[PDB]
């Protein structure tokens, strides 16, 4: 189509913000299963420990 | 689970140590009751022989 590089422009811009902005909120939620999977090993060495 | 565990570890431990008092204090009870016992038969046996 047309250049219009208005458009480009904005994109780059807005997805440099709306990426690196919100990249901490999800670096928040990579912990939980993983802790999860912490309680899941530990249940399962408190019946050794029996 | 985990904590029923160690309740029922130290319920061994203090009936085990239980076992130990009661069995050691019978042993040295029948041991001096068998000493009084042959003491009584060496009083008659003396006697037996002085009167022969």
């Amino acid at each position: 189509i047309n250049l219009t590089l208005i458009g480009q422009a904005i994109a780059f811009a807005f997805f440099v913000a709306f990426c690196m902005k919100f990249v901490w909120p999800p670096l928040i939620n990579a912990i939980s299963e993983r802790q999860r999977k912490i309680a899941d090993g530990l249940n399962a060495a408190e019946k050794a420990k029996a | 689970d985990l904590a029923d565990a160690q309740a029922q570890v130290k319920q061994e431990l203090d009936a085990a140590k239980a076992q130990a008092a009661q069995l050691i204090e019978q042993a040295n009870r029948r041991a001096a009751q068998l000493i009084e016992e042959a003491r009584t038969q060496a009083a008659a046996e003396g006697e037996r022989i002085r009167q022969q």
